[PDB]
């Protein structure tokens, strides 16, 4: 019943338009919100206070 | 062989880790599919407005 | 196949990405109660200061 | 010495995953997982576009947030420790005014 | 087998959490959507009184 | 009604089964005619055949996908996420937490920043009239304070 045609078409077809090539975009938002992130942390207690 | 390879590939599924995963995933969007995609155009017209 | 790719590209900057994202976010989780009545503090004075 | 699985275990093990491994959730997973993609791929792409500029913008400054954030932690800190006064203010002024 | 274990390791009891995670993500987006004139007028005009 | 062409088992006897039970309403009169919108009829062996044949034949190995589409996948999924379970764990809990926390002051925080925009677009016209503000005041809090009494 979750082998239906139409799904899997649309979900092919979606995931293939939207990670078409976007391996360098997806890893340059881990890097940039990786640094913001432990940046915005190393002021745990400043936030805290 | 057909049969030997089925059991070597079911015996690695360990039903219970599928299972607890399986009912994670399940309840993570259990009722808001059509919301988060709605969610993704806003934040893109959020995005688009203040980039 | 995408996936697969794309699975592959983006590993290697994953786990800083996501104990980044632990640490900044349990800044704000487990400060939870003080974070709401900020708001609502912030909310009233802020209504005071927005209607003169 | 060994024996090749009957037709009997290899059913009984698929059976068992069948059973005990919670299949109907996948045909609600992938269902709203469907509800996400549906019409809006295109809209996906873009947004994974916008966000990967506005995380760099926020990167660029995060150094200004970090002084924001220490500044605005030393006045409110000296505004703490004169809370006292700041009752008082509010106390005694706006009848004055 | 490792990616199930790796997979009952991340999403083990996450059902509650992760359902309140989308519903979250799903109701700020939407009213900061339908809020946007206010922040972008908050964006564009905080400016100049503190450089003043 | 909608008569369906049924196969019972592997080797039966094929029966035409009226699949919507009676319960009232208008009834099938005599002469009825149903056309080919609401009948129905069984797989087939070979249909079974020809569809387990293509999937296998364009889903599985081939020379330049030793392992294939979803052993490919598996592989980048076991060696791509090994040793995130934790992690990925603590990130979801905390972010759940956090987003969470934010939504409950989700209306405080909108009417927050509904506030404030009033009062930056009504205060932000007058910058310099400001910067002269605090210059008056200076040069007016300075006419009292030449000496120390």
């Amino acid at each position: 019943r979750s082998l239906e045609p139409e799904k899997v078409n649309t979900i092919a077809t979606s995931l293939i338009t939207i990670f078409q090539g976007q391996g360098g975009t997806i890893n340059d938002i881990l890097d940039q919100t990786a640094q913001l992130t432990a940046s915005l942390a190393d002021r745990d207690q400043a936030i805290g206070e | 062989t057909l049969f030997e390879t089925i059991t070597a590939i079911s015996e690695q599924v360990d039903p219970i880790k599928l299972n607890e995963t399986l009912t994670a995933a399940a309840q993570a969007l259990d009722g808001l599919g059509d919301k988060f995609g709605r969610s993704i155009v806003d934040g893109n017209a959020i995005l688009a407005d203040v980039n | 196949n995408v996936l697969s790719e794309t699975v592959d590209q983006t590993s290697p900057h994953l786990s800083a990405a996501l104990d980044g994202v632990a640490r900044f976010s349990e800044t704000i989780g487990k400060r939870d109660e003080d974070v709401k009545k900020l708001l609502a503090s912030a909310n009233k004075v802020a209504t005071v200061l927005g209607d003169r | 010495s060994s024996a090749y699985p009957t037709i009997e275990r290899t059913l009984a093990g698929i059976s068992g995953i069948l059973t005990g491994g919670g299949i109907p959730n996948i045909e609600v997973i992938q269902t709203e997982v469907f509800n996400i993609l549906n019409g809006r791929a295109d809209q996906i792409r873009e947004f994974l576009n916008q966000l990967d500029t506005f995380t760099d913008e926020l990167n660029q400054q995060r150094e200004e947030i970090t002084r924001a954030i220490d500044s605005t932690n030393r006045l409110l800190n000296i505004v703490s420790q004169r809370n006292d006064t700041l009752d008082r203010v509010l106390t005694e002024f706006p009848p004055l005014i | 087998g490792t990616l199930l274990d790796e997979a009952a390791t991340a999403f083990g009891g996450l059902g509650p959490s992760l359902q309140r995670l989308v519903d979250s993500t799903q109701a700020i987006a939407g009213d900061f959507r339908a809020n946007i004139d206010p922040v972008n007028d908050i964006i564009e005009n905080s400016g100049p009184i503190i450089d003043s | 009604a909608t008569a369906s062409i049924l196969n019972p088992s592997l080797v039966a006897s094929r029966v035409i089964q009226l699949s919507p039970p009676y319960t009232g309403g208008p009834t099938l009169r005599d002469g009825a005619v149903l056309d080919v919108d609401r009948t129905q009829v069984p797989i087939e062996y070979d249909e079974v055949r020809n569809q387990v044949t293509r999937l296998l034949a364009d889903l599985g190995p081939t020379p330049e996908q030793p392992k294939g589409p979803f052993g490919d996948i598996i592989e980048s999924f076991a060696d791509g996420f090994a040793g995130k379970g934790e992690q990925l764990n603590r990130t979801l809990r905390g972010l759940s937490d956090a987003l969470t926390a934010l939504n409950e002051g989700r209306g405080d925080f909108f009417a927050v920043v509904k506030s404030l925009a009033l009062f930056v677009n009504a205060l932000h016209r007058s910058d310099q009239q400001f910067v002269a503000l605090n210059n008056d005041l200076a040069q007016f809090t300075n006419s009292f304070t030449n000496t120390d009494q």
